Protein backbone atom coordinates (compact mmCIF):
# COMPACT_ATOMS: atom_id res chain seq x y z
CA UNK A 1 0.00 0.00 0.00
CA UNK A 2 3.15 2.35 -0.30
CA UNK A 3 0.90 5.43 -1.89
CA UNK A 4 2.95 8.36 -3.95
CA UNK A 5 0.96 11.28 -5.27
CA UNK A 6 2.34 14.32 -7.23
CA UNK A 7 1.05 17.80 -7.42
CA UNK A 8 2.05 21.07 -8.63
CA UNK A 9 3.32 21.02 -12.17
CA UNK A 10 1.72 23.24 -14.59
CA UNK A 11 2.78 25.30 -17.93
CA UNK A 12 4.47 28.25 -17.00
CA UNK A 13 7.38 30.84 -18.74
CA UNK A 14 11.42 30.98 -18.47
CA UNK A 15 11.95 32.59 -15.10
CA UNK A 16 8.97 31.64 -13.41
CA UNK A 17 8.55 29.29 -10.40
CA UNK A 18 6.71 26.31 -9.28
CA UNK A 19 6.73 24.24 -5.82
CA UNK A 20 5.96 20.45 -6.25
CA UNK A 21 4.20 18.29 -3.57
CA UNK A 22 4.50 14.38 -3.22
CA UNK A 23 2.26 13.32 -0.67
CA UNK A 24 3.50 9.98 0.83
CA UNK A 25 1.86 7.21 2.64
CA UNK A 26 1.33 3.22 3.70
CA UNK A 27 5.03 3.52 5.08
CA UNK A 28 6.69 5.47 7.69
CA UNK A 29 7.70 8.28 5.85
CA UNK A 30 10.37 10.19 8.50
CA UNK A 31 12.55 6.78 8.07
CA UNK A 32 13.38 6.83 3.77
CA UNK A 33 15.36 9.34 1.86
CA UNK A 34 13.68 10.26 -0.99
CA UNK A 35 14.53 11.50 -4.39
CA UNK A 36 12.65 13.39 -7.57
CA UNK A 37 13.30 11.88 -11.13
CA UNK A 38 12.28 13.27 -13.96
CA UNK A 39 11.54 12.12 -18.00
CA UNK A 40 11.85 14.76 -19.84
CA UNK A 41 10.65 14.59 -24.02
CA UNK A 42 12.54 12.26 -25.99
CA UNK A 43 14.48 11.01 -22.65
CA UNK A 44 14.73 8.00 -20.14
CA UNK A 45 14.36 9.18 -16.23
CA UNK A 46 16.67 10.73 -14.85
CA UNK A 47 17.46 12.20 -11.29
CA UNK A 48 17.14 15.24 -10.31
CA UNK A 49 17.37 15.43 -6.20
CA UNK A 50 17.73 13.39 -3.30
CA UNK A 51 17.20 14.41 0.51
CA UNK A 52 17.87 12.42 3.77
CA UNK A 53 15.26 11.08 6.15
CA UNK A 54 16.06 13.55 8.69
CA UNK A 55 15.87 16.48 5.78
CA UNK A 56 19.53 17.80 6.37
CA UNK A 57 21.12 16.68 3.81
CA UNK A 58 20.28 17.03 0.03
CA UNK A 59 21.71 16.17 -3.37
CA UNK A 60 21.13 17.94 -7.09
CA UNK A 61 21.78 17.34 -10.27
CA UNK A 62 24.06 19.86 -11.65
CA UNK A 63 21.58 21.50 -13.86
CA UNK A 64 19.57 22.10 -11.61
CA UNK A 65 21.81 22.94 -9.04
CA UNK A 66 21.31 26.72 -7.54
CA UNK A 67 17.80 26.87 -8.95
CA UNK A 68 15.66 23.97 -7.31
CA UNK A 69 15.67 22.65 -3.39
CA UNK A 70 14.40 19.99 -2.05
CA UNK A 71 12.76 19.66 1.20
CA UNK A 72 10.36 17.56 3.38
CA UNK A 73 7.79 17.80 5.92
CA UNK A 74 7.92 14.65 7.98
CA UNK A 75 4.99 15.59 10.20
CA UNK A 76 2.90 15.72 7.24
CA UNK A 77 4.29 13.09 5.62
CA UNK A 78 5.10 15.40 2.36
CA UNK A 79 8.30 15.99 -0.26
CA UNK A 80 8.27 18.87 -2.17
CA UNK A 81 10.54 20.34 -4.46
CA UNK A 82 10.63 24.51 -5.15
CA UNK A 83 11.59 25.03 -8.80
CA UNK A 84 12.82 28.49 -9.45
CA UNK A 85 14.13 30.48 -12.23
CA UNK A 86 12.50 27.69 -14.89
CA UNK A 87 13.99 26.87 -17.96
CA UNK A 88 12.76 25.30 -21.40
CA UNK A 89 14.93 22.53 -20.60
CA UNK A 90 13.23 21.99 -17.45
CA UNK A 91 10.16 20.64 -19.23
CA UNK A 92 9.59 16.89 -18.12
CA UNK A 93 6.55 14.87 -16.07
CA UNK A 94 8.85 15.20 -12.46
CA UNK A 95 8.06 12.11 -10.13
CA UNK A 96 8.21 11.04 -6.57
CA UNK A 97 10.43 7.98 -5.80
CA UNK A 98 11.00 6.19 -2.28
CA UNK A 99 15.06 5.98 -1.35
CA UNK A 100 17.89 7.43 -2.97
CA UNK A 101 18.93 4.37 -5.19
CA UNK A 102 17.92 3.30 -8.56
CA UNK A 103 15.77 1.19 -9.65
CA UNK A 104 13.11 2.71 -7.74
CA UNK A 105 10.74 0.39 -6.78
CA UNK A 106 8.08 2.71 -5.51
CA UNK A 107 7.07 6.00 -7.80
CA UNK A 108 3.97 8.06 -8.36
CA UNK A 109 2.10 8.98 -11.41
CA UNK A 110 3.73 12.42 -12.58
CA UNK A 111 2.98 16.07 -12.21
CA UNK A 112 3.70 17.30 -15.99
CA UNK A 113 5.98 20.37 -16.06
CA UNK A 114 6.15 22.41 -19.25
CA UNK A 115 8.40 25.73 -19.27
CA UNK A 116 7.43 27.76 -23.18
CA UNK B 1 28.57 26.78 3.83
CA UNK B 2 27.05 25.43 0.92
CA UNK B 3 26.12 28.54 -1.31
CA UNK B 4 30.04 29.19 -1.19
CA UNK B 5 31.21 25.71 -2.16
CA UNK B 6 28.69 25.50 -4.79
CA UNK B 7 29.74 29.01 -6.12
CA UNK B 8 33.53 27.77 -5.95
CA UNK B 9 33.15 25.21 -7.89
CA UNK B 10 31.37 26.71 -10.52
CA UNK B 11 34.16 29.27 -10.90
CA UNK B 12 36.66 26.72 -10.53
CA UNK B 13 35.68 24.79 -13.25
CA UNK B 14 35.48 27.58 -15.51
CA UNK B 15 39.01 28.87 -15.13
CA UNK B 16 40.33 25.62 -15.52
CA UNK B 17 38.60 25.28 -18.86
CA UNK B 18 39.78 28.47 -20.21
CA UNK B 19 43.71 27.91 -18.50
CA UNK B 20 43.65 24.83 -21.26
CA UNK B 21 43.56 26.87 -24.13
CA UNK B 22 47.07 29.08 -23.37
CA UNK B 23 50.47 28.10 -24.01
CA UNK B 24 50.89 27.64 -20.22
CA UNK B 25 47.50 27.00 -18.29
CA UNK B 26 48.95 26.84 -15.02
CA UNK B 27 50.85 30.58 -15.28
CA UNK B 28 46.80 31.23 -16.74
CA UNK B 29 45.22 29.75 -14.29
CA UNK B 30 46.80 31.34 -11.14
CA UNK B 31 45.86 35.08 -12.97
CA UNK B 32 42.70 33.50 -12.98
CA UNK B 33 42.48 32.69 -9.35
CA UNK B 34 44.08 36.24 -8.60
CA UNK B 35 41.62 38.17 -10.79
CA UNK B 36 38.39 36.16 -10.05
CA UNK B 37 35.78 36.92 -6.86
CA UNK B 38 32.73 35.56 -5.52
CA UNK B 39 30.36 37.06 -3.72
CA UNK B 40 32.68 40.21 -3.70
CA UNK B 41 35.95 37.83 -1.97
CA UNK B 42 39.01 37.33 -4.09
CA UNK B 43 39.16 33.28 -4.81
CA UNK B 44 42.29 32.99 -3.42
CA UNK B 45 41.26 33.63 -0.21
CA UNK B 46 38.04 31.32 -0.17
CA UNK B 47 40.48 28.23 -1.75
CA UNK B 48 43.01 28.97 1.25
CA UNK B 49 39.88 27.90 3.72
CA UNK B 50 37.29 25.75 2.31
CA UNK B 51 37.39 22.10 2.34
CA UNK B 52 35.61 21.25 -0.86
CA UNK B 53 37.52 18.41 -2.23
CA UNK B 54 36.05 18.59 -6.24
CA UNK B 55 38.31 17.69 -9.35
CA UNK B 56 38.59 21.66 -10.75
CA UNK B 57 38.75 23.50 -7.15
CA UNK B 58 41.71 21.15 -6.33
CA UNK B 59 43.59 21.98 -9.28
CA UNK B 60 43.27 25.39 -8.09
CA UNK B 61 44.22 24.53 -4.64
CA UNK B 62 47.63 22.65 -6.13
CA UNK B 63 48.24 25.50 -8.11
CA UNK B 64 48.55 27.50 -4.63
CA UNK B 65 50.73 24.75 -3.04
CA UNK B 66 47.51 24.07 -0.95
CA UNK B 67 47.42 19.94 0.06
CA UNK B 68 44.13 17.99 -1.74
CA UNK B 69 43.03 14.27 -1.03
CA UNK B 70 45.43 11.50 -1.82
CA UNK B 71 42.81 10.00 -4.34
CA UNK B 72 42.69 9.87 -7.89
CA UNK B 73 39.70 10.76 -10.08
CA UNK B 74 39.45 8.77 -13.20
CA UNK B 75 36.02 8.99 -15.63
CA UNK B 76 34.96 11.66 -13.01
CA UNK B 77 35.06 9.14 -9.90
CA UNK B 78 37.26 9.64 -7.15
CA UNK B 79 39.42 5.97 -6.86
CA UNK B 80 40.46 5.24 -2.61
CA UNK B 81 42.66 2.70 -2.67
CA UNK B 82 41.60 -0.14 -0.21
CA UNK B 83 43.88 -3.01 -1.94
CA UNK B 84 47.14 -3.61 -3.88
CA UNK B 85 49.89 -1.18 -4.76
CA UNK B 86 50.30 1.16 -7.40
CA UNK B 87 53.44 -0.23 -9.63
CA UNK B 88 52.47 -0.58 -13.20
CA UNK B 89 53.44 -1.96 -15.94
CA UNK B 90 53.65 -0.71 -20.01
CA UNK B 91 52.10 -3.17 -23.03
CA UNK B 92 51.51 -2.19 -26.06
CA UNK B 93 47.80 -3.78 -27.43
CA UNK B 94 45.49 -3.28 -30.05
CA UNK B 95 41.81 -2.18 -30.43
CA UNK B 96 39.16 -3.80 -32.48
CA UNK B 97 40.19 -1.03 -34.94
CA UNK B 98 43.27 -2.82 -35.15
CA UNK B 99 45.02 1.29 -33.90
CA UNK B 100 47.88 0.13 -31.25
CA UNK B 101 47.55 1.17 -27.71
CA UNK B 102 50.41 1.71 -25.33
CA UNK B 103 48.76 1.46 -21.42
CA UNK B 104 50.33 0.77 -17.98
CA UNK B 105 49.34 -2.11 -16.17
CA UNK B 106 48.97 -2.84 -12.69
CA UNK B 107 49.84 -6.48 -12.00
CA UNK B 108 48.07 -8.18 -9.24
CA UNK B 109 45.01 -7.80 -6.84
CA UNK B 110 43.91 -4.10 -5.98
CA UNK B 111 40.95 -2.78 -4.81
CA UNK B 112 39.31 0.82 -5.20
CA UNK B 113 36.13 2.78 -3.64
CA UNK B 114 34.61 4.72 -6.38
CA UNK B 115 32.96 7.85 -5.18
CA UNK B 116 31.29 9.86 -7.74
CA UNK B 117 28.21 12.78 -7.72
CA UNK B 118 25.82 10.26 -8.86
CA UNK B 119 27.25 6.57 -8.02
CA UNK B 120 28.99 5.11 -5.66
CA UNK B 121 30.64 1.58 -6.33
CA UNK B 122 33.17 -1.35 -4.91
CA UNK B 123 35.54 -2.24 -7.72
CA UNK B 124 37.75 -5.50 -7.14
CA UNK B 125 40.63 -6.52 -10.07
CA UNK B 126 43.31 -8.51 -11.13
CA UNK B 127 45.74 -8.07 -13.82
CA UNK B 128 43.59 -6.90 -16.69
CA UNK B 129 40.84 -8.64 -14.99
CA UNK B 130 36.97 -7.17 -13.43
CA UNK B 131 36.78 -9.57 -10.36
CA UNK B 132 33.50 -7.27 -9.15
CA UNK B 133 31.71 -3.93 -9.58
CA UNK B 134 29.14 -3.33 -7.29
CA UNK B 135 27.60 -0.21 -7.56
CA UNK B 136 24.85 2.24 -6.65
CA UNK B 137 23.54 5.16 -7.94
CA UNK B 138 20.98 8.13 -8.59
CA UNK B 139 19.74 6.63 -12.21
CA UNK B 140 20.26 4.32 -14.80
CA UNK B 141 22.77 6.31 -16.93
CA UNK B 142 24.38 7.20 -13.66
CA UNK B 143 25.00 3.57 -12.82
CA UNK B 144 26.23 2.89 -16.43
CA UNK B 145 28.43 5.87 -16.57
CA UNK B 146 30.08 3.84 -13.22
CA UNK B 147 29.95 0.55 -15.28
CA UNK B 148 31.68 2.03 -18.20
CA UNK B 149 34.22 3.29 -15.92
CA UNK B 150 35.05 0.41 -14.20
CA UNK B 151 35.14 -1.59 -17.58
CA UNK B 152 37.80 0.63 -18.99
CA UNK B 153 39.61 0.68 -15.60
CA UNK B 154 39.93 -3.01 -15.45
CA UNK B 155 41.64 -2.77 -19.05
CA UNK B 156 40.08 -6.56 -19.86
CA UNK B 157 40.84 -7.42 -23.45
CA UNK B 158 37.19 -7.45 -23.87
CA UNK B 159 36.92 -4.23 -23.67
CA UNK B 160 40.14 -3.08 -25.77
CA UNK B 161 38.78 -5.38 -28.48
CA UNK B 162 35.26 -3.78 -28.18
CA UNK B 163 36.59 -0.32 -29.76
CA UNK B 164 34.98 0.07 -33.00
CA UNK B 165 36.97 3.31 -34.22
CA UNK B 166 39.78 5.00 -34.45
CA UNK B 167 40.74 6.81 -31.31
CA UNK B 168 41.55 10.36 -31.54
CA UNK B 169 39.99 11.97 -28.83
CA UNK B 170 41.41 15.79 -27.85
CA UNK B 171 41.02 17.82 -24.96
CA UNK B 172 39.85 22.41 -25.15
CA UNK B 173 43.37 22.56 -26.73
CA UNK B 174 42.87 19.90 -29.14
CA UNK B 175 45.58 18.00 -27.41
CA UNK B 176 45.47 14.12 -27.66
CA UNK B 177 44.04 12.41 -24.56
CA UNK B 178 46.43 9.92 -23.04
CA UNK B 179 45.38 6.09 -23.87
CA UNK B 180 42.89 5.33 -20.90
CA UNK B 181 40.71 8.69 -21.83
CA UNK B 182 40.63 8.00 -25.31
CA UNK B 183 38.68 4.51 -24.19
CA UNK B 184 37.25 6.62 -21.74
CA UNK B 185 35.56 8.99 -24.53
CA UNK B 186 35.41 6.14 -26.88
CA UNK B 187 32.38 4.22 -24.54
CA UNK B 188 31.13 6.98 -22.95
CA UNK B 189 29.79 8.18 -26.65
CA UNK B 190 28.24 4.74 -26.68
CA UNK B 191 29.02 1.48 -24.55
CA UNK B 192 26.69 -1.07 -26.87
CA UNK B 193 28.96 -3.11 -28.06
CA UNK B 194 31.41 -3.13 -25.03
CA UNK B 195 28.17 -4.19 -22.90
CA UNK B 196 26.86 -6.68 -24.93
CA UNK B 197 29.88 -8.16 -25.74
CA UNK B 198 31.38 -8.40 -21.93
CA UNK B 199 29.39 -11.53 -21.13
CA UNK B 200 26.28 -12.29 -18.69
CA UNK B 201 26.42 -14.61 -15.96
CA UNK B 202 23.05 -15.99 -14.16
CA UNK B 203 22.77 -14.08 -10.39
CA UNK B 204 21.59 -15.08 -6.73
CA UNK B 205 18.82 -13.65 -6.20
CA UNK B 206 19.93 -11.76 -2.65
CA UNK B 207 17.93 -8.86 -0.94
CA UNK B 208 19.23 -5.54 -1.36
CA UNK B 209 21.04 -6.76 -4.85
CA UNK B 210 19.67 -6.87 -8.35
CA UNK B 211 21.46 -8.05 -12.16
CA UNK B 212 21.74 -5.61 -14.71
CA UNK B 213 22.15 -6.35 -18.65
CA UNK B 214 23.55 -5.22 -21.27
CA UNK B 215 20.55 -2.92 -22.48
CA UNK B 216 20.99 -1.32 -18.76
CA UNK B 217 17.81 -3.05 -17.65
CA UNK B 218 17.54 -4.69 -14.06
CA UNK B 219 17.09 -8.44 -13.72
CA UNK B 220 16.49 -10.52 -10.91
CA UNK B 221 17.95 -13.57 -12.97
CA UNK B 222 20.98 -12.10 -14.67
CA UNK B 223 23.61 -9.65 -15.16
CA UNK B 224 26.97 -8.13 -16.71
CA UNK B 225 29.77 -10.81 -15.56
CA UNK B 226 30.79 -9.57 -12.26
CA UNK B 227 28.52 -6.34 -12.07
CA UNK B 228 25.66 -5.94 -9.64
CA UNK B 229 23.59 -3.06 -8.91
CA UNK B 230 23.26 -2.20 -4.47
CA UNK B 231 19.68 -1.07 -4.10
CA UNK B 232 20.52 -0.36 -0.32
CA UNK B 233 23.58 1.81 -1.07
CA UNK B 234 27.12 1.09 -0.84
CA UNK B 235 28.77 2.53 2.13
CA UNK B 236 31.91 4.87 2.01
CA UNK B 237 38.19 9.84 5.66
CA UNK B 238 39.91 12.44 3.50
CA UNK B 239 43.87 12.18 3.59
CA UNK B 240 44.73 15.49 2.56
CA UNK B 241 49.07 15.56 1.04
CA UNK B 242 51.36 17.78 -0.61
CA UNK B 243 50.73 17.77 -4.41
CA UNK B 244 52.66 18.80 -7.24
CA UNK B 245 51.52 20.68 -10.88
CA UNK B 246 52.94 21.30 -13.93
CA UNK B 247 52.51 23.39 -16.59
CA UNK B 248 49.66 21.64 -18.32
CA UNK B 249 47.51 21.33 -14.75
CA UNK B 250 48.35 17.68 -14.48
CA UNK B 251 48.23 17.17 -10.55
CA UNK B 252 50.74 14.38 -9.36
CA UNK B 253 51.30 13.19 -5.73
CA UNK B 254 54.79 12.40 -4.11
CA UNK B 255 55.49 9.55 -5.91
CA UNK B 256 54.47 10.72 -9.20
CA UNK B 257 50.92 9.46 -9.62
CA UNK B 258 48.71 12.07 -11.42
CA UNK B 259 45.49 12.27 -9.13
CA UNK B 260 44.15 15.20 -11.55
CA UNK B 261 43.72 16.94 -14.87
CA UNK B 262 41.80 18.59 -16.86
CA UNK B 263 40.13 15.76 -18.16
CA UNK B 264 38.92 14.56 -14.77
CA UNK B 265 36.87 18.12 -14.54
CA UNK B 266 33.09 18.12 -15.15
CA UNK B 267 31.95 19.41 -18.27
CA UNK B 268 28.62 20.90 -16.36
CA UNK B 269 27.84 22.91 -13.50
CA UNK B 270 25.04 24.56 -11.36
CA UNK B 271 24.11 28.11 -11.01
CA UNK B 272 25.57 30.00 -8.85
CA UNK B 273 24.10 31.84 -5.95
CA UNK B 274 27.22 34.07 -5.08
CA UNK B 275 28.01 36.86 -8.07
CA UNK B 276 31.15 35.34 -9.93
CA UNK B 277 33.54 38.06 -11.61
CA UNK B 278 35.61 37.04 -13.87
CA UNK B 279 39.14 39.23 -14.55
Amino acid sequence: QVQLQESGGGLVQPGGSLRLSCAASGFTFKMYAMSWVRQAPGKGLEWVSSINSAGGSTSYVDSVKGRFTISRDNAKNTLYLQMNSLKPDDTAVYYCVQGRNWPYDYRGQGTQVTVS
Amino acid sequence: NDDVDQSLIIAARNIVRRATVSTDPLASLLEMCHSTQIGGIRMVDILRQNPTEEQAVDICKAAMGLRISSSFSFGGFTFKRTSGSSVKKEEEVLTGNLQTLKIRVHEGYEEFTMVGRRATAILRKATRRLIQLIVSGRDEQSIAEAIIVAMVFSQEDCMIKAVRGDLNFVNRANQRLNPMHQLLRHFQKDAKVLFQNWGIEPIDNVMGMIGILPDMTPSTEMSLRGVRVSKMGVDESTERVVVSIDRFLRVRDQRGNVLLSPEEVSETQGTERLTITYS
